[PDB]
């Protein structure tokens, strides 16, 4: 019965201690210690084979950046190898042959990545507010993916509890803001596109200098702000005021054309006078 | 002729469907609504004849402590091979029609996501398609009216669709003015109650459990709880679930790793916390036919069974490969399924204490993003990283009221003896520890 | 006749089984319309009076 | 004592559906009263500029229309929401001095559909309202009676 | 006892008063269980009342957290300095220290 | 032995009725639920024509030599399904329902 | 529309299907997508008479209940027809 | 009446004529459709 329980084990290392409490009352204790150490050997061997296959292209957590994910994984493995350890010296050597590696490699890993990513993030931050693609000829948000990447990493490292450069923490403290602005902008542009679709194609020439009024109010908001302004939240207010003034103006125009004039025109077309 | 004279006799509800038709002479004449039905029926019946060998197996192939899992059909698209399956759900009215929501994992790579509603009728292409702006993470169906479809995608936008509507645009959307959460929306569920219109629940990685109420041309948001220690910001949340027995109590999984039990009543307080897991919990789900018991499946390759009263886990299930999601069986309690790096693994607590009943590799080439269970029949759905969604019918070796077949003749037993047997099993683990 | 009716029925029994697998003619949400649909509040100016 | 408006009470009106409950559109903020009580049951916000006039929908108990001297009309549909405006609408750049709503319908135009609004310029606009706003919503008269009864118990 | 009598009437309705009613019923169960006065009778030598206090104190701490949640909902509703100041005045005698 | 199959056919889920025909047209055996002899003479005239017509047409009007029809499945409104096979000289017409109509028939029985 | 004209394109492209042919209520060819024309002309004339004859069979037994879908099964081939009042859809699928 | 930006040109006088001419030309087109409806009724009788 003890042999069958050992085979199912190779979680099980925890279940073995519960069995050994009942056996503790009565070389039966040595054989149990050996069976638990064998279950530890298998788990260490399965980790050892995995760490030599995955190291190259590991499996990360869901929505994880490539740098901080490759760190967390190699520190997840560290936390799993240091469970079993707590003749009898040989089964510690082979494990310390892993724990000796992970840190020495996956800390040289960390430094390499994070002196190099930060200088490239901060520059990419101080980069106007929005940029239109000359080919598109349409407004588009200029928020590089590398900043959201850094921020999400700087969160994930604080959660597992590793100490972060103060530079990368300043950005993470502010984070809550840089999401609320980015959201408010993406709404503004989706509202601007929606507004320029409501306008009927007969009056696009007519109402061009009103679209070039709103656009002109945006331009100082585009280039002068450089994202990290004192009063960005002041600018987003003037934009939404502008869009509301263009809405109420378009809705007036669109209402009289869609309802008053076109009904009177339709009734004339179906008037028959016979 | 006789029937024509009866309609003349009794002119009460005169026959509509007026002969305007489509016309147009040439270049698509009619080919539209009675004829569409005939085209749709013809397609299915053409498929049926080619898949007859698989369809005869699906219904009654019928697949002592051994399990056998058989993959039958794979539903995919060659354009949509880039996206991952993420969330899957079945319509509560129709057990044939299920909905899969294709979105992007791995963060760094981000594309558009198409929601596919595959019917078991037609396995070749979807019954309904729905193009969206970003990758769709979570999908759900409202238990009462199955037309109402709950959608969550990146930039934490909350979408609502109706299957009935032909135009196929979103019925509702969340905006910055409607207090949309930032980052994504990992999990999204419908509230069963329909007294206060239609309550839609969502969690973001920003970590705010949002209750959304359907109104006429507007969405009213309400912050349920905040996830929240010497750290910065709010704690991230990757999944939530509501207890079907007690609608107040609901569990929430975190990226921190610590699962939390939460009440709708008190917003700024926790009922209880579980410091079992070490890494991000992907899916928490309450067990069927019992309260105060649930599974969770975490990044840390361990599947664990809690009881709400206790602060630590009762059982854990160490697998070498990463745990991706665990889901309770609806037909019987003490039966769940765990998917890991092309390996789906089903357990039964009555049959074995630790050892797996059945382990199978649905598909060799990709990895398995998500699995979901059907409530009507014994059939598991398994998602792949290449947007492919294979179904698997389980073996009849596993079942309920197994010790003796049709013994005592208890109708109550099917929703009580299940409640009793997990308690009887739960006591056994308390004697072990 | 005895062999024919066994062999005939076993041929019909085969066709009953296939059609009993799935309805195949069922239309998902057949008849029932959109029901609740968002209606934006508009105000159409019919006619202006003035001196 | 408490209900005193900050300016003159330019318009009073009571709902044809429930005549117990009447609103008075004084200064910035409209208020609603009950046929005995001294103090008002529901005060409704303040507004951009003053209010000149305001009236209940003859058809629907819930909704009542205010007109501001800013130029805008603003509608308060108490069936759905009690916190915010149902919808606001620019009528003229010139102020609005009066509103009246059609009691009883004939030919094409049913009751509570057309809203004649008087401008300071001297123009009189007629707005065909949405087929939701004038038409009765399900269990509307019951809900508003329950709400007002609740507010009478409040005061 | 004062909490039952309160009918704020503000914004979203019934759903809040229903939640207040269920809260009052839970209280009514607790005070009915306290009224049982099994042993007790302010006997210092008896160490049974002290246990019954700890049970009642825990029920009150659970009740005071439900009240605090109801007040925060009701305040996030009125959305007027006047309507909110009126709410406070209703619970001015119902502040639980 | 030859009666047990009629009992085995009603046992199959959905099956309302059956009617067997000779090469002639006489009905050999029918169900008690479907009308006896009255409908069995009626239902023979239609299927014997429908068969012999279709048997003929596939060998001539499709211009496919040596291709005899084996089954015919008339699916209809409600949930009726008229299956026509042929073993040797004799033929037959089973009538099944679907889940919706089976459930309706069980409710009617209840 | 992509939806009828795509589904009809999809069932044709589908493996082990000889061709889909739309018959007009007056025994006419709207669309005919077979290999040899003799078969398509033969199917256009012959099959819609079988469906009208097969409609009268189901109709006699119950004159409320109308034909929704007819499937014949031959030795080598299957013949499947979805009749409607405006148009009838016909297919020939070889048995697996 | 809409203020827009002080420094940018209020509108273009060419476009203001085009609208009038367009909704002249649209009314014209409607009076043809009106008369054509009338004349088609005279053919049948």
């Amino acid at each position: 019965f003890i042999d069958n329980n050992f085979n199912r084990f190779r979680e099980y290392s925890l279940k073995l201690l519960h069995k050994f409490q009942s056996t503790i009352k009565r070389h039966n204790l040595t054989s149990r210690y050996n069976a638990i150490l064998h279950n530890y050997a298998t788990e260490l061997d399965t980790i050892q084979r995995v760490f030599q296959d995955q190291k190259s292209n590991p499996p990360l957590v869901r929505n994880m950046p490539p740098e901080a994910g490759k760190i967390i994984w190699a520190r997840h493995l560290f936390q799993k190898i240091t469970g079993p350890i707590n003749t009898e010296i040989r089964r510690y050597y082979g494990s310390y042959n892993t724990l000796g590696k992970q840190l020495t490699i996956y800390e040289m890993w960390f430094y390499q990545d994070w002196v190099n990513k930060i200088e490239q993030s901060k520059a990419a931050l101080q980069a106007t507010l929005i940029v239109r693609h000359d080919e598109n000829k349409k407004l588009y948000v200029n928020f590089d993916l590398e900043i959201m990447q850094l921020i999400r990493e700087a969160k994930c490292l604080d959660r597992q509890g590793i100490e972060i450069p103060e530079s990368a923490r300043i950005i993470l403290l502010q984070e809550d803001k840089f999401k609320t602005y980015y959201n408010e902008l993406l709404y503004a542009l989706k509202e601007y596109e929606r507004i320029n679709s409501k306008i009927k194609p007969i009056c696009k020439n007519l109402l061009l200098p009103h679209i070039e009024d709103l656009d002109l109010k945006l331009r100082p908001g585009m280039v002068t702000l450089t994202w990290t302004s004192m009063n960005i939240e002041s600018y987003l207010y003037y934009v939404h005021q502008g869009l509301k003034k263009l809405e109420q103006l378009i809705i007036n125009v669109n209402d009289i054309i869609e309802n008053r004039i076109e009904n009177n025109l339709k009734t004339v077309s179906k008037v028959v006078l016979v | 002729a006789y029937y024509a004279e009866i309609m003349k006799d009794h002119q009460i509800e005169n026959k509509k469907k007026k002969e305007v038709d489509q016309d147009k002479k040439q270049d698509q004449s009619m080919y539209s609504t009675s004829f569409k039905r005939c085209c749709k029926i013809m397609e299915r019946m053409v498929v049926q004849n080619d898949q007859e060998d698989k369809y005869h197996d699906y219904r009654y192939y019928w697949s002592k402590n051994e399990g056998h899992l058989l993959p039958i059909w794979r539903f995919s698209n060659e354009k949509q091979r880039k996206k991952n399956v993420t969330s899957i759900c079945w319509n509560p009215l129709y057990p044939d029609l299920f909905a899969v929501s294709l979105g992007s994992y791995d963060f760094t790579k981000q594309r558009m996501g198409l929601i596919c509603l595959y019917s078991l009728k037609n396995t070749t292409h979807p019954e309904y398609a729905f193009n969206c702006e970003a990758g769709v993470m979570c999908l759900d169906f409202h238990p009462k009216s199955a037309a109402l479809l709950a959608v969550g995608l990146y930039d934490g936008t909350v979408l609502v669709y109706d299957i009935r509507n032909k135009h196929k645009k979103p019925i509702y959307q969340s905006t910055v003015r409607n207090q949309k959460h930032t980052d994504p929306v990992w999990q999204v569920k419908w509230n069963p109650d329909t007294s206060k219109n239609y309550n839609f629940y969502s969690i973001s990685s920003d970590g705010r459990v949002m209750n959304w109420i359907l109104m006429k041309n507007k969405l009213e948001p309400e912050e349920v709880i905040l996830l929240r220690s010497t750290l910065i910001g709010l704690a991230c949340g990757l999944c939530f679930d509501f207890n079907k027995f007690e609608p107040h109590i609901f569990l929430v999984g975190t990226e921190e790793g610590k699962i939390h039990k939460c009440s709708r009543a008190y917003s700024g307080q926790y009922q209880e916390t579980y410091n079992g897991h070490l890494l991000a919990v992907y899916k928490v789900k309450w067990n069927n036919f019992h309260p105060r018991t649930f599974i969770s499946a975490s990044a840390d390759w361990t599947v664990r069974i809690w009881d709400s009263k206790y602060t630590s886990q009762i059982i854990c299930f160490d697998l070498s490969m990463m745990v991706v999601d665990a889901v309770w069986a609806p037909y019987s309690s003490t039966v769940f399924a765990c998917a890991t790096m092309d390996k789906v693994q089903v357990y039964d607590l009555n049959v074995d204490k630790l050892n797996k009943l059945a382990e199978q590799k649905i598909v060799k080439q990709p990895k398995l993003t998500n699995l979901s269970f059907n409530y009507k029949d014994p059939i598991l759905l398994v998602g792949d990283s290449h947007g492919g969604v294979t179904l698997v019918k389980l073996s009849p070796n596993l079942c309920k009221s197994g010790p003796e077949i049709k013994q005592t003749e208890d109708k109550k037993a099917m929703e009580e003896f299940k409640n009793v047997k997990i308690e009887d099993y739960e006591r056994e683990k308390m004697e072990n520890l | 006749f005895p062999q024919a009716v066994k062999d005939l029925k076993e041929g019909v029994e085969k066709c009953i089984y296939q059609n009993n697998q799935i309805d195949l003619l069922e239309e998902y949400f057949e008849g029932e319309t959109s029901e609740h649909v968002v209606e934006n509040l508009s105000s159409k100016t019919l006619m202006l009076f003035k001196d | 004592d408490q209900g005193r408006h900050l300016g003159p009470v330019y318009s009073i009106n009571r709902s044809n559906q429930n005549p117990k409950y009447f609103l008075s559109v004084g200064d910035w903020s409209c208020k609603i009263w009950v046929e005995d009580l001294k103090t008002p049951i529901i005060r409704t916000k303040y507004h951009g500029s003053y209010l000149s006039d305001g009236c209940w929908s003859p058809t629907r108990s819930g909704a009542f229309f205010l007109v501001r001297r800013d130029g805008w009309m603003d509608v308060w549909d108490y069936y759905y929401r009690q916190n915010e405006i149902a919808f606001s609408h620019k009528v003229s750049d010139s102020p609005l001095t009066c509103i009246k709503i059609n009691q009883t319908g004939g030919a094409y135009h049913n009751s509570g559909k057309l809203c004649a609004i008087g401008d300071q310029d001297g123009t009189v606009t007629i707005l065909e309202l949405c087929d939701s706003l004038y038409t009765m919503q399900p269990k509307e008269k019951d809900i508003i009676n329950e709400m007002f009864e609740r507010e009478y118990r409040k005061e | 006892n004062k909490l039952e009598k309160i009918e704020l009437g503000g914004t979203k309705g019934k759903t809040l008063t229903e939640s207040i009613a269920q809260i009052f019923k839970e209280f009514e169960e607790a005070v009915q269980a306290f009224t049982s006065v099994s042993y007790d009778i302010m006997n210092i030598a008896e160490k049974k009342f002290d246990d019954d206090f700890y049970e009642f104190r825990s029920k009150i701490k659970e009740l005071e957290r439900r009240l605090a949640s109801v007040i925060t909902q009701g305040f996030d509703d009125y959305d007027t300095i006047y309507g909110r100041f009126k709410l406070l005045d209703n619970f001015e005698g119902l502040l639980t220290r | 032995n030859a009666d047990d199959q009629l009992k085995q056919l009603s046992a199959l889920e959905g099956a309302n009725g059956y009617v067997i025909f000779n090469e002639s047209g006489i009905p050999l055996k029918r169900h008690e639920k479907s009308i006896s002899h009255e409908k069995a003479v009626h239902i023979a005239a239609l299927v014997s024509d429908l068969w012999n017509v279709s048997k003929k047409v596939i060998q001539r009007d499709l211009k496919t030599p040596e291709n005899d029809i084996e089954v015919i499945r008339l699916r209809t409104k409600h949930s009726y399904e008229y299956i026509i096979t042929q073993s040797g000289d004799f033929t037959m017409l089973a009538i099944q329902l679907c889940g919706k109509a089976i459930e309706e028939a069980k409710k009617a029985a209840a | 529309m992509s939806e009828v004209e795509d589904t009809l394109n999809r069932i044709k492209t589908h493996k082990t299907v000889l061709g889909y042919l739309i018959v007009n209520s007056e025994g006419g060819v709207v669309r005919g997508a077979f290999k040899d024309e003799e078969e398509s002309k033969n199917i256009a004339n012959s099959i819609p008479l079988l469906t009208k004859k097969a409609r009268s069979v189901v109709r006699d037994l119950d004159p409320t209940n109308d034909l929704v879908f007819l499937r014949i099964q031959t030795k080598l081939n299957e013949i499947m027809v979805a009749p409607d009042d405006e148009f009838s859809l016909i297919v020939i699928q070889t048995k697996g | 009446l809409y203020p827009l930006d002080p420094h940018v040109d209020p509108v273009l006088p060419e476009e203001t004529k085009r609208i009038k001419r367009y909704y002249f030309w649209y009314f014209y087109q409607a009076l043809l459709n009106s008369t054509q409806n009338s004349l088609n009724a005279m053919k049948y009788r």
